[PDB]
């Protein structure tokens, strides 16, 4: 619920949504506090666009989430949450 | 000098004997020790002793036998803030600091090159 | 650089006690008495035979 | 280049981070990880080719399309000089790195000396077999130093067995069924006598 | 739990058991696929 | 008692501390193999990596 | 691949007990020239189960000797013959050693295998350097409860008819008739399907074996006959503290009764500290039992095996002189005195190491 | 291999593993001033300073016979501290000893010093013997180096450095030349070198590479068995 | 007045400081000379010897060395209070003042 919220005049790209929506169902968002989930979305997407640029290209061109992307994505989402400064106490 | 074959072991381990009938009845009670000499063999008391001061004192003795080792000793005993020479690593704090302070220093190297290449001429 | 290393001259000898020897040890223990004892009774008398003497 | 060139770099950082326990160490590990990802970020945008002839033909200002081409090509020739940077980073690394380069070396030399102690013991132990079939003075020669310790006890008249041993296991084995089960007190000498005596208003010092 | 307890009462499988190594179902699948593949 | 305790009384849940004799033997009674092993480990790992 | 090399063959039923060939796995040693070890597995038990024991870096047994994990007759891939006479089964090993060009070998065994190993030293001692027996003793075990179960299971296995019985009918038969988990697993893996899936059968001869056990007479494997004699060489025995096969109370005396050089408990006979568990017979499964067996095995191979009787250890080779009996040498002008006995190379017969070193010795002079 | 099975092995009437205050009938009891006329006791508060001066003496009186050997003075200090640190690091609760562990240990060290003042303490005679054997081996190395000759220790180091190169030139699949692998290579050389001392290397065969040495041998005519009969 | 040094008899020399700057330098040179001292360059006038790998028994060896270099006779009651570099500097001054006023060495 906190993830689906969106501000006004702020559309999101389809590929970016897949990443955020993915982290939610997998349960990784359960670690950080709810009030920090909305800002985590912005920071996570920005972190991906800079460092993980090839990942976004495959999801865009092929339009499918391959297993290689799942392992990479499944590994960075728990990692990033520990990297950024968030309230890890659920 | 001669070393033989690395693969082969000493001939003692390879040389064997076999028994036959009749057999001597006598059972050896003790090992013969006619001459009391056990030189060049280290004591077996030095078996399960934990780390202590003798480890860093003997380390310096062997390090001082090398050129690179003499530098380590002099630098460690003078330029390391430690309350003891028994160094025990249980965290990588001191190790990460030295890496971020070094790998980061080499940042801006590419942006510096871009300045020269881009300041060379104006596309227009 | 390592091959160019050298070795310092060590001391010639340490102190030699004028009243301790290997045969006449100054201090006492049961270890030296054991050596003198087994020299008296001699080493194990190993028999090469297939049956006992008795 | 793009694929597999960063797999090894991830194992090094993972082990480095797993060893971190204190929060301060975890923080510097995060900083280090960012720098690695920053330097290792891949750039793939399909640099497009420019066909100045096509633009020159359709429409363009006289002298412009040609001026852009000759000037564009000049900068394309300029490229990074990887050779120069490769040498400086290899000769001298840094100050802080030298501090731990020499610290971790002495640290390892301390624990390599202990590894050699344990190794050489198991090496000498191959010549030791059947402790129960050695003579008294031959066993003491394997464990060189016990005779010296045994002499010190005798010369100081510490002839109470196990007095200077913190764990007199031999004394516990001999008293498993003893009346008034007790072991000798630590560092007890057969000559020390701490007996006291007092006189009170009552008899027998009571 | 009740129905499970009530119901309670392969070459790669044997070779690994000889080495007394704990093997997961996933590992068994890859080894079988590795041979066939 | 001295022979048995000095060879069988140590345990892993406690620290065994070095004695005077064990200090002199390690530092001033080491053999050639011990001297070679330490320098062998030092040169390979600390110098030649 | 290289370290593991098991010769492949088909069992052949033999009318003559001398035309019997043994087959098994060979484990190559780390070093070029090492003496060989021949190890016999428990009856009806797989040789493969012992491979991780002999190929463990922690133990490092191959650093000492090359290992032949060999199957006795009527077991595994070796030839088949109804007789189980230890003298006949011992001659089989001597032919194997000849065909494989082995002058003399170290013998080992587990359980009944230990008996077979010790029997070879009793009948062929001049070509056996030592014996290492694990949870066995040279004793009549016909009336031990552990043996009866094994004797009982083998009899139940005679009821199954693979032609008519289906795969499921077999699995149900084993679980109900065989309670011991290990024996059950051992027997299952011994079942094999011949080429062309003609039918399934046991790798071991179930008929010849059951008759040996069911008859329960001197030729039975549980029995140790006085005919086997005495073993003159080095022997080391290792068995669990609480073992159904070897009871510490009285089952140690047969060792002294059969092995002349056995000194006794603590020197050549040891027990592994352990709890009461019927599975302790299989030491290779439990690390605690195995680590002790391996250490004792490496000590036997390194210092005691292939060492002259009157010498304590291998350390005494070349420095301890044995007394000589008078009028024991052909030379009449011989001054009798103490001598160090000759210890020969492990395969001096099938090599020319003596002829080669004799030449090198002349070049010195 | 073998563990003590009796769970009550470390039991005493005073508690578990109590070697500081064994239970005895005449137990310590308090004293009251108002009711105490006179007392005879030897306990005092002088053990601390006696623990300090005893160290200074045992150190200074042992250095008289070290001949200025700095490496020996520093080694002896480490050994002297191990002797004074026993009460501070032992499992025994030295602060709960029957009648004062401080006085007990100080009086014990005084008996060691008395022997040290006469240069008759077995630790002293053991240090002299150990050191002389060490310097004889170091001087042997020096005499061989001044002649440009190679020491037996350097020959091993060079032989081990080249073996590492041979073993890692074939270790391409992996690249972790563990300390375990480096060790077994050195031990294998040591075992062959150890056996070489008693049986030196005559030919290309190497140290202890002759089978004929292990054939039947006899004592020389000039050195027969002096201790027993031969036949 | 002679002592063995690496097997050779050498005449021992005694020092007379009588100046504050010379004392601070001697103690540091003394403490830096001890093989147990850590962070020898991090050692200053306000350095706690405990922070440099030194215990009560090491302060004795240091005091024993002060007697060798200066000729003092330090009592056992004074040694256990020397736990900082500042302490050696002030004790050395107190001894020089005592001998300059009382004309004799302090009670040993
Ligand atoms: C003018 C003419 C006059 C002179 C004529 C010339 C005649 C001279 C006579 C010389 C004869 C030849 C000498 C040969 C050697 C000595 C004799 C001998 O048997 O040695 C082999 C005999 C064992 O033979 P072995 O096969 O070579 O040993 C194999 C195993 O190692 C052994 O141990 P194991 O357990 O592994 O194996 C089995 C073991 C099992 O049996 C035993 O081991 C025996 C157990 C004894 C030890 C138990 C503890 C007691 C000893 C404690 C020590 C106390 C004495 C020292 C303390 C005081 C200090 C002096 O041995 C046996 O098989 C049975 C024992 C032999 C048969 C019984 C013999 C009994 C008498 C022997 C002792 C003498 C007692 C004093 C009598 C003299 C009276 C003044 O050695 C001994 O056991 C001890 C020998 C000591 C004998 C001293 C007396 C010498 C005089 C001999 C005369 C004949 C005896 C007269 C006594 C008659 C009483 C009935
Ligand atoms: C032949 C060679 C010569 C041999 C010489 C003598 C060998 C002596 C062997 C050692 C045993 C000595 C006995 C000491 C008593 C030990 C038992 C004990 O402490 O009591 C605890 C006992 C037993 O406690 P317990 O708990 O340990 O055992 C209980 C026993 N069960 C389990 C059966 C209930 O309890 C007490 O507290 C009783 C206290 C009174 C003890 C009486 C001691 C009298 C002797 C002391 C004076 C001797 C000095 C002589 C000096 C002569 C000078 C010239």
């Amino acid at each position: 619920v906190e993830m689906l919220k969106q501000n006004q005049y702020t559309p999101m790209k389809v590929e970016e949504q897949v990443c955020i929506i993915f982290a939610g169902v997998k349960g990784f968002l359960d670690a950080l506090v709810t009030s920090e989930v909305l800002k985590f979305e912005k920071k996570f997407l920005e972190h991906v666009r800079t460092n993980h640029s090839a990942l976004l290209k495959r999801i865009r061109d092929s339009g499918d989430l391959s297993e290689v992307d799942t392992n990479e994505l499944n590994t960075i989402i728990p990692l990033f949450i520990q990297e950024g400064g968030f309230k890890l106490k659920a | 000098l001669q070393w033989g074959s690395l693969a082969e072991r000493p001939m003692v381990d390879r040389v064997m004997s076999t028994s036959t009938w009749p057999v001597p009845y006598y059972q050896r009670l003790f090992k013969a020790y006619p001459i009391r000499e056990k030189k060049d063999k280290m004591s077996l008391l030095l078996s399960d002793i934990d780390i202590d001061d003798t480890n860093w004192y003997q380390a310096k003795d062997f390090l001082r036998g090398s050129f690179r080792g003499r530098q380590i000793v002099d630098y460690v005993e003078n330029n390391i803030a430690s309350n003891t020479y028994i160094l025990i690593q249980q965290d990588v704090a001191n190790m990460a600091k030295a890496y971020v302070h070094d790998i980061c220093g080499y940042i801006d190297v590419a942006n510096k090159e871009n300045v020269r290449i881009l300041s060379k001429g104006d596309l227009i | 650089k390592e091959n160019t290393g050298s070795m310092k001259k060590p001391m010639a000898k340490a102190y030699e006690h004028p009243y301790n020897s290997e045969h006449h040890p100054l201090n006492f223990s049961a270890v030296k008495i054991a050596e003198t004892f087994h020299d008296f009774i001699g080493p194990e008398q190993v028999s090469p035979h297939y049956e006992s003497f008795a | 280049q793009a694929p597999g060139n960063q797999d090894k770099i991830l194992k090094w950082i993972s082990t480095l981070s797993n060893k971190a326990t204190t929060g301060e160490s975890r923080s510097y590990c995060t900083q280090l990880s960012s720098l690695v990802s920053f330097y290792n970020k891949q750039h793939v945008e399909q640099i497009p080719t420019i066909d100045f002839n096509e633009w020159k033909s359709v429409i363009s200002t006289q002298g412009l399309v040609d001026k852009v081409k000759e000037n564009y090509e000049s900068l394309i020739k300029e490229q990074y000089n990887t050779d120069a940077i490769s040498k400086q980073i290899s000769s001298a690394s840094s100050k802080a790195l030298d501090d731990i380069e020499n610290e971790l070396s002495f640290h390892a030399a301390i624990w390599l000396n202990a590894y050699a102690d344990y190794t050489m013991f198991l090496f000498e132990l191959e010549e030791y077999n059947d402790p129960n079939d050695y003579l008294m003075h031959e066993n003491f020669d394997f464990f060189r130093g016990l005779e010296t310790e045994l002499e010190e006890l005798t010369e100081t008249h510490n002839y109470i067995p196990g007095a200077k041993d913190d764990v007199n296991l031999r004394g516990y084995l001999a008293t498993q069924f003893a009346w008034g089960k007790k072991v000798i007190s630590f560092y007890r000498h057969p000559a020390d006598d701490f007996k006291c005596a007092k006189a009170t208003k009552n008899m027998l010092g009571r | 739990k009740r129905l499970l307890e009530k119901l309670n009462t392969l070459e790669v499988e044997n070779i690994l058991k000889r080495y007394h190594i704990n093997y997961t179902q996933a590992l068994i699948d890859e080894l079988v696929d590795w041979k066939t593949g | 008692t001295h022979f048995f305790n000095r060879r069988h009384s140590s345990s892993q849940e406690f620290i065994r501390f070095r004695t005077y004799t064990e200090v002199l033997l390690k530092i001033s009674a080491y053999n050639d193999f011990f001297y070679v092993l330490n320098n062998y480990y030092y040169n390979q790992k600390l110098i030649l990596k | 691949s290289r370290i593991i090399n098991h010769l492949r063959g088909d069992p052949v039923y033999q009318d003559n007990t001398k035309d019997v060939s043994l087959r098994g796995t060979f484990l190559r040693g780390k070093y070029d020239d090492l003496p060989t070890m021949i190890f016999f597995t428990e009856a009806c038990d797989l040789t493969a189960n012992w491979i991780p024991f002999f190929t463990n870096p922690q133990y490092d047994i191959l650093a000492h000797r090359n290992v032949w994990l060999l199957n006795p007759r009527n077991f595994g891939n070796s030839d088949r013959h109804p007789s189980f006479d230890l003298q006949e089964m011992s001659d089989d090993v001597m032919r194997f050693m000849y065909s494989q060009k082995i002058s003399m070998a170290t013998l080992g065994g587990h359980g009944i295998g230990g008996k077979i190993a010790l029997a070879v030293g009793c009948y062929h001692a001049e070509r056996v350097t030592g014996v290492f027996s694990i949870d066995s003793s040279p004793m009549d075990q016909r009336y031990h409860e552990a043996f009866k179960e094994f004797k009982g299971y083998v009899n139940a296995l005679t009821e199954i008819n693979f032609k008519t019985w289906s795969d499921k009918d077999v699995k149900v038969f084993l679980k109900e008739n065989i309670k011991d988990p290990k024996w059950r697993s051992i027997f299952t893996n011994n079942i094999s399907k011949n080429a062309k899936t003609q039918s399934d059968s046991f790798n071991f001869e179930i008929n010849y074996l059951n008759h040996n056990l069911n008859f329960n007479k001197a030729d039975s494997l549980g029995n140790w006959a006085v005919k086997n004699g005495i073993y003159t060489g080095r022997a080391h025995f290792i068995f669990p503290e609480y073992s159904r096969w070897v009871h510490l109370a009285t089952n140690t005396l047969p060792m002294h009764k059969v092995c002349a050089r056995v000194k006794g408990f603590g020197h050549d006979i040891f027990y592994v500290q352990g709890d009461e568990n019927p599975l302790n017979h299989w030491v290779y499964d439990f690390e605690n039992y195995a680590n002790v067996v391996a250490s004792k095995l490496n000590k036997f191979l390194h210092s005691y095996d292939g060492v002259h009787a009157l010498l304590k250890d291998r350390t005494e080779i070349g420095n301890f002189m044995i007394p000589d009996r008078i009028k024991s040498r052909n030379d009449s002008k011989h001054i009798y005195g103490d001598y160090s006995p000759a210890h020969l190379h492990h395969n001096w017969r099938f090599n020319h190491i003596y002829e080669k070193h004799d030449e090198l010795d002349k070049k010195l002079n | 291999g073998y563990k003590i099975r009796n769970k009550s092995i470390f039991w005493t009437r005073a508690g578990w593993k109590n070697n500081w205050h064994p239970k005895n009938f005449n137990a310590p009891r308090p004293s009251y001033g108002e009711f105490t006329m006179g007392i005879r006791c030897r306990n005092d508060h002088h053990s601390f300073l006696r623990y300090v001066q005893t160290y200074r003496n045992m150190s200074r009186h042992c250095k008289q016979y070290f001949l200025g050997d700095k490496q020996l003075e520093e080694t002896f200090i480490l050994g002297l501290r191990s002797l004074f640190l026993v009460p501070y690091d032992s499992q025994c609760l030295t602060d709960q000893i029957k009648h004062g562990g401080e006085r007990r240990f100080v009086d014990q060290l005084d008996r060691d010093f008395e022997l040290i003042s006469y240069n008759t303490h077995p630790y002293q005679l053991f240090t002299y013997t150990v050191r002389n054997e060490h310097l004889a081996w170091k001087n042997e190395q020096y005499e061989k180096i001044q002649k440009g000759e190679k020491t037996f220790e350097q020959e091993l180091l060079d032989y081990l450095d080249e073996q590492v190169l041979a073993e890692k030139a074939k270790l391409r699949d992996g690249q972790n030349f563990s300390i375990e692998r480096m060790t077994e290579i050195a031990l294998h050389v040591f075992r062959k070198a150890r056996a070489g001392k008693v049986r030196p290397a005559q030919d290309v065969r190497g140290p202890d590479g002759n089978v004929n040495d292990f054939l039947e041998q006899r004592r020389p005519f000039e050195h027969p068995n002096p201790t027993g009969v031969t036949h | 007045l002679t002592q063995y040094v690496e097997g050779q008899i050498v005449n021992r020399n005694q020092l007379t400081l009588k100046k504050q700057e010379d004392i601070e330098q001697y103690v540091l040179k003394l403490v830096r000379g001890y093989f147990r001292t850590t962070n020898k360059q991090g050692l200053n006038i306000n350095s706690v010897l405990q922070d440099h790998g030194l215990d009560e028994f090491d302060s004795i060896e240091l005091a024993m060395q002060v007697e060798e270099d200066l000729g003092y006779v330090i009592s056992a009651e004074t040694i256990p209070v020397l736990n900082k570099v500042k302490h050696f500097v002030n004790y050395i001054n107190h001894v020089e003042q005592f001998k300059a006023e009382n004309g004799k060495a302090p009670i040993a």
